[PDB]
């Protein structure tokens, strides 16, 4: 398991010294921002409806994707796509809490690319889908917490693609 | 070029539980060989079924949960995957009969794979059997189905690949030759 | 279709078709002709019957379309009018093929999940169904509405 | 060496919509190994045991 | 899986328009052939382990195939070989009343030749019994039903193969 | 399971009134022993090992029990006799830092007697080990843990009965 | 509670806790008394915020306070005054509790299912929670308004 | 072989093969000399053993040998005596063996399905598998040959 | 699995003929084997423990592997390594006792090269390791018994190889 | 290699290396720790790519191992299967390479004259080559699929 305090951790474990001062230094950043970091995700759990909606309204909707024959035309094809993008933030906020970006290539983007390939998924629609909701929680988050949010986001992005 | 529902929309399967006695209560027994033991055509238990578990389940003495663990520990489930195949392979093939999907992580085939070393394949099957995931996904008193997760990570790929790869090899004596007109 | 229905329960089964799943087969045989007419009314009709149902719909239930609704304003409800017909044209699928697997894998399958998603209100749906169904009945023969009221019937009863 | 053990669980956590009843309450035979996890299994889940009992003969 | 009328609602699904005069006639084509199907389909249950048996001994029996070291030279490899023609026929019989190859498809084609590979059972001596089985089933169902049935049977064995 | 909060929350939840002052007061009393209670359940997880051999020796030291035909003289019986005893104390810990013993009579007493009743081994002797364990526990706890424990214990006493 | 869920991940491991998780349960034996405090002015009062969240509600989703919305006459409103209270006290047993676990052994499972089949709109359930959360956050300091906002919008959350 | 059964059952246990195991294995070791005359005698009656076996077969079974039967005809009857002979064969093999598994695995395994597909008459094989076993009775020593008896019942049995 | 015995009806079966004279003098031959590896598994299954620690000792102990980042340095990966090894060990008994190499072939072979590279585990130094067991294992057994243990054990290696 | 093809047309022109032709070699050997990757996953594997290559080369071409064959008989089907495993080992070295004149150097240039005089069908080889390329798709990760894919392509290409 990776976490940014435990991979610190780990990683002075692989050498078998004892805490460095850079080891602590890196640790006391993530002590330091993690207050930040716990009331955006707070904030993200409470709107979490409302932005899948925007980011879909934004995005995936009122286009030929929800038009006949586009991967979204029938009830099934939507339930599944707005589940995909409210897994998509749910891991992402973990991640996020967690400060590493280890945790969502462990579960989040392990077969994600293979898998929406094989099934049709449009690739580039879903990348766009996030970055909307990347835009979404920005807004609801706010610009310093938002920030740090966005960079875990984009590396989901960057595993679709 | 638009994709038709049939995208992915087929892979569920029809449950089968029990209920009163009737002969329908055969039609549940033969799902549980169906599954439990890799039957290919569905239609055909063959020979070494185990008719005093049927005889339980008939009676109500035994629920379906029990009469799968009486049917993995038995001889007839070792034959047939535990002694033939390698144990890394017994661990999937567990996952895949007895919860219906594929191994999610190795994390879990460590868990099972240091059972299937010391414990012995009894241990893992009982272990299975008695796995929460079982209890709700599988049910309590309903046959065992294929199931594919969404949730887990790349479970879905994972599980129909699995799938896709029907079983190789055999229990083999008198192996075939390579010609044949 | 009622054959594609009769075959996934066989192959559940792991026997050969039925002998009366086969006589249902043949009944829907004997009946295409009869479905595809009724099919071709309500395709003939599309326009008017849908237009007559949103304005009951709207009548039942005026929040749907009133300010902070979910259909306030024209575009909206020119969206709203969309889904209907999505189901309109759903339920002329389903009356060929006699059953209701066409429209299960489609509009009946998480239904609920997506239309809470974007917030119209699933209730006000299923009474749009319902008022389509009355004006089908309207405008088919009496033994058609029937047949087109037991399909659309399923489709409210999804909604619910 | 076998137990018949009957214990009733409620569904609290899943309200299933399919037919649960006999799930809720069900008379089963469990190993007296298979015992020993069962019952911390049930207990577990929080059903109620309504009776334990021993099919084989020796205690 | 799905049928001649579930195939045409998937296609006008597609296309996102309501019934066409096309769509009509092509519906109407399965509507006119299922008298003829259904007639084949009890022909073919009542007479399904006689064409099997007649199948074999066309194609395989009395071979080196049947002689020891051909895998089919056990008791148990035979009834195998047996139970996997059952199935295909099983399965061809459905899908000929269905009018698509989605049935054969996803469920009597899917893996069967790595399978069939990995175990060593020669496809080309299926294919030649699966089209021992076709001759024998269009002689039993008639002319006419055996045209839709070589169809059918024909889907699986170039899959096998 | 309940907790002293919880258990106090569901009272109210019954009676449907607001949150009262002496539920407050019962709380409180929670709230300020629970600090002595955490550092006493520590100790006692430490010594967890230690407590349960103290225990075991003092009840069966050279017993007839551990005699042959004495219904734990068996290298499994023995074994199980530990067991139990073991999962006895630290569900007794959980529920003793805890507060309320609900949860521990729902998850260990439940069904127990029972069992023990078709064994047939002695709910009596097992008492005594018990009283035994609390007193050992008692000790190395300390007077003020001791109480805590010794209501756990007699929770288990009862349950014996 | 904290300690409840503390307790449910030994009943599996049945192991001692943790240290990290008895400091948790040392962090909510120290913060007890903040919990109570905080109460003390929720249900103080309590009758004050329910009948202004009530205005709130209605003026953000008049709909439900119109003629065919499910609060539409005294009775009727007065229920949905009642309903709105029970949510309220309902967050202040789990606000004491420290944890959204009593809240939601409470209600809030299964409560999409009931307030649906009831015909009230969840939606407007919902806002009126929002509302009950504001005025929380007026009549109550920052930091137990933390706390306090922290689970109303757990409530809100479930009611989604 | 035995042994290889017992194997199967210690790696099912995950323990190395039991001592006791390990002392059956040796007993056959000594037993495996005198199956070994045992077995070369088989091997010189291979084949009248078959044809003297054969004859009272056909006598119980005339109906086979008819016109009509599954065994109709010179090239039909010597398929019938064939596949006697490959039982006796593979009995010969098991007799050596020690274990009636690897007879088992080379057919009587889903031979009943064989049967059925073939149109042989499972009766009548059984019947010849006991002839061939009182014809073995006289052709062989009493002490091997009630083992050999043992081997073909094992045979009989799954027939039947 | 198969045994030496059933390798010879396996040849014979592919024949088509009865077992020859010479064949069965061959079968003899394998009988006369079984009794002194029978005696020799007997004493290396009670000195398994030791063969073990000592091969570890004499690879493992004192290591880089060992050594923090090494691959071998966790409780985990050393657990691992401690089972690993016991299996290897266990199916090699069960192989010589056999006196067939199939068995080894078709359990612990199947992909134990491709199990070995996904886990990152040295298989140099798993064959490194195996050599040694063989080494203790033919002292402990003796030299007769070594031969066939240790050609087992050889033919392990040399497939990892 | 991609840097003595690139020196080779330099050469020939008489120029030094172009600014672009050095960008090219610094890539390579930048990159050059993804074909040593590549190369070792096949190296790792090559008895089940030539195994199960080869096994399904025979069922798709059974003619090759039938009598009055080329491959008839284990010492030709083992020779058959040395040859695909020598054109494994050239594919991983010209991904090493990261060009394809190693392998033309040492095993494509004369292949039809050395395999008709053996006897060997060239199709054949190509089909056997096929397969191995097939099996390399699993083992392979898509990106990297791609990659020692076009090795495989100039291999078959040059045999047929
Ligand atoms: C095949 C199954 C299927 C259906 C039916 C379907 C319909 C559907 N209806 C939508 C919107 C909508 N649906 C409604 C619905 C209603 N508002 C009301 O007042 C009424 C009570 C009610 C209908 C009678 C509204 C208002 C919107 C627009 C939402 C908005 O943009 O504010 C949208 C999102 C916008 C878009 O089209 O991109 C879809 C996809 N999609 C599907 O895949
Ligand atoms: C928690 C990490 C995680 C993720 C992300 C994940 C993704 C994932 N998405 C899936 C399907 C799917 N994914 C989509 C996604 C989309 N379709 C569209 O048109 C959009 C552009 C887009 C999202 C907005 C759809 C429609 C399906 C179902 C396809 C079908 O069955 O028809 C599936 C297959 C199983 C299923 O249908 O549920 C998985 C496993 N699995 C995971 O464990
Ligand atoms: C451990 C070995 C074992 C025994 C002994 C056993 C007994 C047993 N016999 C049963 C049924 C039965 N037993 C009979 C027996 C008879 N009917 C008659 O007229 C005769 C007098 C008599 C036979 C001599 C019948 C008819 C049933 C079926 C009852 C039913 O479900 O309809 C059942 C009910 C479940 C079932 O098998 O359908 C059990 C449990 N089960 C076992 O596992
Ligand atoms: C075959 C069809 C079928 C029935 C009938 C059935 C009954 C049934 N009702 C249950 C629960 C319940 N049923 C009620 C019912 C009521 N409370 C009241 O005040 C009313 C008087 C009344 C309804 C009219 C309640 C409150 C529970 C939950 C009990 C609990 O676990 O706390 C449960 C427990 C498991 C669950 O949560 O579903 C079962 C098994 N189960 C079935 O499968
Ligand atoms: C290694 C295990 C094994 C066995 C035993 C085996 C038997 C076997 N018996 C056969 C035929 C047959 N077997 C019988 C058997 C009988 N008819 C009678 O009247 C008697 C009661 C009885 C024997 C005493 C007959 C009549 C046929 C020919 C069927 C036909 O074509 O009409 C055939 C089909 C023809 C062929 O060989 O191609 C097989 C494969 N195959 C195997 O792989
Ligand atoms: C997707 C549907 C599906 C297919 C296609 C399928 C095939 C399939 N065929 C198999 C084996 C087999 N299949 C055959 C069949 C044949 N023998 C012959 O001489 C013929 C050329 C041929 C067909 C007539 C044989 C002999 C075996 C191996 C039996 C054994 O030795 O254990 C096996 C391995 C397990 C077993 O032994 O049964 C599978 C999974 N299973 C499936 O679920
Ligand atoms: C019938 C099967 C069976 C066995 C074997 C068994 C053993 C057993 N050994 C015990 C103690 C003991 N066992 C030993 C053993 C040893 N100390 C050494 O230095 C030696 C290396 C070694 C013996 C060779 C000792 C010293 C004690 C006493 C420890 C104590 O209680 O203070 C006790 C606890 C005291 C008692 O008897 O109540 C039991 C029960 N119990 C059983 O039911
Ligand atoms: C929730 C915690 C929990 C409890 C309490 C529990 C009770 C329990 N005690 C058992 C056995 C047992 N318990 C004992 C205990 C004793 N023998 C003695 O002489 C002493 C007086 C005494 C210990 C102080 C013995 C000997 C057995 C085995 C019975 C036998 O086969 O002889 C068994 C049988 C299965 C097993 O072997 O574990 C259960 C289920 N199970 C549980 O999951
Ligand atoms: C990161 C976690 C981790 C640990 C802890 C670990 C321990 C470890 N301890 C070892 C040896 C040892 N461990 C001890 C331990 C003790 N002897 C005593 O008398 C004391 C009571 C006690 C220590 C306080 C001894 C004496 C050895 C040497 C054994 C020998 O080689 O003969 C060895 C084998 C030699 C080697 O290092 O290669 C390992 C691997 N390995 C790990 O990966
Ligand atoms: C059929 C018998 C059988 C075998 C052989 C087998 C092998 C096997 N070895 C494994 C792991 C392992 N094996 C090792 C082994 C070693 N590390 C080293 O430094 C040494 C060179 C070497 C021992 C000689 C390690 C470290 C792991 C764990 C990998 C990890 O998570 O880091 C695993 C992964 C699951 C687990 O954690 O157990 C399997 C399945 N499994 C089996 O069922």
């Amino acid at each position: 398991m990776q976490d940014a305090i435990t991979a610190v951790i780990n990683a002075s474990d692989v050498q078998g010294k004892y805490l460095d001062t850079a080891a602590m230094e890196k640790l006391k950043a993530y002590f330091a921002t993690g207050e930040l970091r716990v009331r955006a995700a707070s904030v993200i759990s409470a709107n979490a409806a409302n932005i899948v909606k925007e980011a879909v309204a934004k995005s995936l909707l009122y286009s030929d994707i929800t038009r006949p024959g586009g991967n979204m035309y029938t009830t099934r094809r939507y339930a599944a796509c707005i589940r995909d993008l409210d897994y998509y933030l749910r891991y992402a906020t973990y991640a996020m809490l967690a400060g590493d970006p280890s945790i969502l290539d462990e579960r989040v983007l392990n077969g994600l690319k293979e898998t929406y390939n094989s099934l049709g998924v449009p690739i580039a629609a879903t990348v766009q889908a996030i970055q909307a909701m990347k835009e979404v929680t920005a807004s609801l988050v706010g610009a310093d917490a938002g920030k740090e949010m966005g960079i875990y986001f984009d590396y989901i992005c960057s595993g679709l693609s | 070029v638009g994709v038709g529902t049939t995208r992915r929309r087929p892979a569920r399967i029809f449950r089968m539980t029990v209920g009163a006695p009737s002969a329908e209560v055969e039609l549940v027994i033969n799902a549980i060989y169906c599954q439990v033991m890799d039957v290919f055509s569905g239609q055909v238990p063959s020979q070494f079924r185990r008719p005093d578990l049927e005889s339980r389940l008939r009676n109500g003495e035994i629920t379906v949960r029990e009469f799968v663990r009486t049917l993995a520990s038995s001889e007839i489930y070792r034959n047939r995957f535990y002694t033939p195949y390698p144990n890394t392979k017994v661990i999937e093939f567990l996952f895949r009969h007895l919860l219906g999907r594929a191994p999610a992580t190795q994390a879990e085939i460590r868990q099972y794979n240091k059972i299937l070393a010391d414990q012995g394949l009894k241990t893992a099957v009982e272990t299975m059997v008695n796995s929460p995931e079982y209890s709700r996904y599988f049910g309590e008193d309903v046959v065992p189905y294929k199931r594919f997760p969404t949730l887990p990570a790349g479970n879905y790929i994972g599980s129909v690949k699995a799938d896709a790869d029907l079983v190789k090899q055999s229990w083999s004596s008198l192996s075939p030759s390579l010609v044949g007109i | 279709s009622v054959v594609t229905k009769s075959i996934v329960n066989a192959d559940a089964e792991a026997r050969y078709l039925s002998p009366g799943e086969l006589d249902r087969i043949k009944n829907f045989v004997s009946t295409g002709e009869r479905r595809l007419r009724i099919a071709q009314t309500l395709t003939e009709n599309r326009e008017r019957i849908v237009k007559q149902a949103g304005d009951q719909l709207f009548q039942k239930r005026p929040d749907v379309v009133s300010p902070g609704g979910n259909a306030y304003g024209e575009e909206m409800t020119a969206t709203c009018l969309r889904d209907l017909d999505y189901y309109l044209r759903l339920v002329t699928y389903g009356i060929v093929a006699g059953d209701v697997t066409p429209i299960e894998e489609i509009g009946l399958v998480g239904v609920r999940e997506m239309y809470n998603s974007l917030g119209t209100p699933i209730p006000a749906v299923a009474e749009g169904i319902r008022a389509m169904k009355n004006v089908a009945c309207s405008l088919l023969s009496a033994e058609d509405a029937a047949e087109a009221g037991s399909y659309f019937d399923f489709v409210i009863g999804a909604m619910q | 060496r076998m137990f018949k053990i009957t214990a009733c669980v409620p569904s609290q956590t899943r309200i299933r919509t399919q037919r649960e009843l006999q799930n809720t309450y069900f008379t089963k035979l469990v190993p007296y190994e298979n015992w020993f996890r069962e019952q911390q299994r049930i207990q577990k889940m929080g059903g109620k045991i309504v009776k334990v009992e021993l099919f084989t003969g020796k205690p």
